[PDB]
RNA sequence: AGCUGUCAACCGAGCUUUGAUCCGGGGGUGUCCGAAUGGGGAAACCCGGCAGUCGUCAUGGGCUGUCACCCACUGCUGAACACAUAGGCAGUGUGGAGGGAACGAGGGGAAGUGAAACAUCUCAGUACCCUCAGGAAGAGAAAACAACCGUGAUUCCGGGAGUAGUGGCGAGCGAAACCGGAUGAGGCCAAACCGCGGGGUUGUGGGAUCUCU
RNA sequence: AAGACCCCCGUAGCUGAAACAUUGACGGCUCGUUUGAGAGACACCCAAGUAGCACGGGGCCCGAGAAAUCCCGUGUGAAUCU
RNA sequence: GAGGACCGAACCCACCAGGGUUGAAAACCUGGGGGAUGACCUGUGGUUAGGGGUGAAAGGCCAAUCAAACUCCGUGAU
RNA sequence: GGCGUAGUCGAUGGACAACCGGUUGAUAUUCCGGUACCCG
RNA sequence: CAGUUUGAUAUUGGUGUAUGUCUAACCUGGGUCCGUGAUCCGGAUCAGGGACAGUGUCUGAUGGGUAGUU
């Protein structure tokens, strides 16, 4: 879960090659960020997407 | 003086206890009360000085279970009581007759 | 990331040149030590 | 004009035409436990702080109010450290906490069974679980259909149709266009531009900014 | 006290509220607006880590197939009425 | 005056025999029997939970039930 | 939902002051008699 | 299928000749100080490691450890 949009993570099947359906999960991608929010520094589990967009 | 912080020790005092055992404590001046179970000794002794404006040198209380009966139906539980045993100077007395 | 300079970077520019650099070596080391901001519009004029 | 609930008789003693019992609306009381919330706890038990107050020579003891945590805001202080924040202190809030028969939205998600075995598949997005509700919920004002003619937000019911399709093309699964009905409704913002406010709201494109009538 | 329209309670039909609730109408009250229309310019704006695309999945008659539309995670990643 | 020392009551256990076997007892009784200062027995309070626990290891024990406890639900399974 | 800091609970342990005799149908280191002890 | 494991890719940067070096992302279950009465946690600050490791997606290998059945 990033701490700043919401993502979640997915859940779906995986597949085999006889075709045998199992249950698994995309995790998204949150690293784990030193960051100021409001001039306090503070840690925050973020997703790569917020950070390559700029909002951290 | 209101309707709320209103309190008068007769409420504490809820009746006398007439029995042969509380009958034989009368002649050594142990009066016997059944009191409001929440009350302690100290409240106990203050009620009995303020309602009978008598000396008390020692209050004892006793609690008793309630007596299980049985009935048509099946099983009752009388109310559970707490006794006090007031011990007054000597030459006081209480006529509770 | 294309950026504005506000400081002289070795191999990079001058100050108030406007260049691209990889994200990372902008959002680590060079904005946070002034040396550079974040391309705007308003960036332009204000090298102008 | 009687009445003092019922099992449920009985005794005794009372209330009542100065209007009882009974019925409807409002109000006062409402011990202790329970989200339980001053602290603790084996629920209905135990032990307190602060302010006030009754009592006594005074302790001891009564009675009233108040004191959990989280969140919202106002103020004081501001660490290691210097700004500074973290944190701490003060003041308030009809803010939250838990309960509930069915119905709802969004997520997670079986197996027995069927396939006359079984793994793809079915059972089934069912059982169950999680978050959130409301009196209903969800959906809902076209980046929609259709086919060159046209309809004009959404929802629900009967068809289309067990059809087109889909399937170890096995067991099974299964629409849509469109038609007939129930009800009928449309509004507002972001952006650009100007100083949180103005601005503007579009599919025949519209809005800004500037010039002219 | 055995089969009741006329014995009783009722029914048909009318009638009733100090009190409080639900819900209308009205008055106070509150709010919104108080220049507008046309012509020409200009290409300034019209929702971004989004759309699309690559991989791995879910759901749709459609079991991944030549697989459209719809949803999710990871990377890559625009344009603004031409 | 040491000992996972010796004999032997309490205590713990269960090798043999007889009885009991719709029993006095859903595992006991009677007579013998093993350990009996230790890897011992025991009380109170904690704690490990189901494809899991614990096990000086017998698939043993986990509320008289264990090659996967019990209860409700799928469920009127097949 | 799992763990856990400050804390807060948790005796089966630690700290803490009473003994003898008499009595009732039913209680006694609890009531009674004598002599003691601890805290405020 | 879990687990173990390989590579690409994102987090991930500078600079030199697959391989060196640097510091700034990131990691320290290293030291000291503060919140603070506190072996948790966080924030400082020195000491190192370092674009490696860890983690997300994709991917080959192994996989009776487990699961469904013939």
């Amino acid at each position: 879960n990033c701490d700043v949009c919401g993502k979640g993570p997915g859940f779906g099947n995986n597949i085999s090659h006889s075709h045998r359906r199992t249950s698994r999960r995309w995790n998204p991608n949150i690293q784990r960020v030193r960051a100021v929010v409001g001039r306090t520094p503070k840690r925050l589990n973020v997703c790569t997407s917020c950070i390559k967009a700029g909002k951290v | 003086v209101t309707s709320k912080t209103f309190t008068d020790p007769r409420d504490i005092l809820v009746k006398p206890v007439v029995s042969e055992k509380s009958y034989a404590l009368l002649d050594e001046n142990k009066y016997t009360f059944v009191v409001d179970p929440r009350a302690n000794k100290t409240q106990i002794k203050q009620a009995v000085e303020a309602v009978f404006s008598v000396k008390v040198t020692g209050v004892n209380t006793i609690n008793r279970q309630g007596k299980r009966k049985r009935t048509r139906t099946g099983y009752g539980k009388r109310a559970n009581t707490k006794r006090a045993i007031v011990t007054l100077a000597e030459g006081n007395r209480i006529d509770i007759f | 990331m294309k950026i504005i300079l506000t400081h002289e970077v070795s191999g990079l520019g001058a100050a108030g040149d406007v260049v691209d650099v990889k994200d990372g070596y902008a959002r680590n080391y060079l904005v946070p030590r002034g040396f550079a901001i974040r391309w705007t519009k308003g960036g332009e004029k204000d090298v102008a």
